[PDB]
């Protein structure tokens, strides 16, 4: 039982400890981190992530992220994978970073990766989005038309509610897909006065 | 060995939703649309997927469990309607696309099935909201 | 939707923002504050009050 740094972390200089674990981790730092996170106090918390931005580049193990998300992961994974969205091409890392962004409202940092990342399955994503209802839906209307699956999105938007979503979509996001969206609205037969009023909005 | 009826109880006691794709590959190979119902109904609570719900409504319409086929959809289905709605008229199991397209509002494809249903009063009520050439002319 | 200062408040110098809202508030800062307080995190909290000690002197609205 070499693993007793949980008590020294309140006093020990974390810098040389990062290199103590950069060495001597022959499949061993996983267990020490498991012990530290068994006492994941707010004091010894971020230190688990400062080390984490070294070993991912060689082994971003799914066991690591499993034992990570096994706990709350309030913002731990967001700070961990906040630096790993870049230099990565996996679907799961992007999806779970996004899902971590749902734990504390940081949707503004998610709308960027929906555009940047192009190496993930948006189907499981948008399904989760309608399951884990975003509550400020405004990335799905960006990643979906990024991938052109709007034929059901327009319907879901009309189903739940439409106060801004289509309007701000065509206005800010992409006015190039207005008439196709009107085709959707006429498939579902929205009120014609709504369309006459909607078209009055400015374009891009 | 293709013991699709017997491959199920080897998952009931496990509740392992994995390999369901091959379960489906063997399901259509032999009409057994009553026990797949239970498999998928409980595996629902293990893998929140869409294949599960799509093939679920397909099996439901196959066994014409309309009273709850219509109720499952009214919840958070998260499924892909109009892909099994394709299978409704491809296999021609009418009174099913009637309910799939109802809460999805696909006026133009339902009426092609109401041709074979026999109703005309509500067919034109579907067409007046469609106002498509195909819809009108086929209802006529 | 000009109102997205909820994310910049963690980084933006609140001083000139107080005057950004001292101006341009043609019955508008009410809604931006409503948005900020829809995400009333402990970080972006007191900033809703620092601005509040300017506009009361002209309009201490009961809606506020």
């Amino acid at each position: 039982d070499i693993k007793r740094a949980v008590v020294h972390t309140h006093l020990l200089n974390p810098e040389w400890l990062v290199n103590y674990f950069g060495s001597l981790s022959v499949e061993d730092s996983l267990e020490c981190l498991r012990a530290m996170l068994s006492a994941n106090i707010r004091q010894n918390l971020q230190i688990c992530v400062q080390v984490a931005s070294k070993y991912h580049e060689q082994l971003s193990t799914q066991s690591l992220i499993e034992l990570f998300e096994s706990f709350k992961s309030f913002e731990g994974l967001f700070y961990f994978l906040g630096s790993i969205v870049n230099f990565s091409q996996d679907p799961d890392v992007h999806f779970k970073y996004i899902q971590a962004a749902c734990k504390t409202g940081q949707i503004k940092e998610v709308e960027r990766i929906c555009r940047e990342s192009n190496c993930y399955d948006p189907e499981r994503v948008k399904n989760f989005l309608k399951e884990a209802k975003l509550t400020d839906q405004l990335p799905l209307i960006i990643v979906c038309d990024r991938f052109d699956f709007v034929h059901d999105l327009v319907l879901y938007l009309y189903r739940n509610n439409l106060q801004k979503y289509i309007e701000i979509y065509v206005q800010k996001v992409n006015p190039s897909r207005l008439p196709v969206v009107i085709g959707g609205l006429l498939d579902v037969d929205c009120s014609e006065d709504v369309i006459k009023n909607l078209i009055l909005v400015v374009r891009g | 060995k293709g013991m699709v009826k017997e491959a199920i109880d080897s998952y009931i006691k496990a509740d392992d939703p994995s390999s369901y794709m091959e379960v489906v590959q063997a399901a259509n190979t032999s009409g057994n649309w009553e026990e797949l119902v239970k498999y998928l109904q409980m595996a629902r609570k293990k893998a929140r997927e869409s294949y599960v719900e799509t093939e679920l409504i397909f099996a439901l319409a196959k066994t014409n469990r309309l009273a709850e086929l219509e109720e499952f959809i009214n919840g958070p289905n998260n499924a892909h309607i109009q892909q099994v709605g394709d299978r409704c008229y491809d296999e021609k199991m009418y009174d099913a696309a009637k309910l799939l397209y109802n809460n999805v509002s696909n006026f133009g494809r339902l009426a092609s099935t109401l041709v074979h249903l026999g109703e005309y009063q509500a067919a034109v009520d579907g067409a007046r909201k469609a106002n498509s050439t195909r819809t009108w002319k086929e209802v006529c």
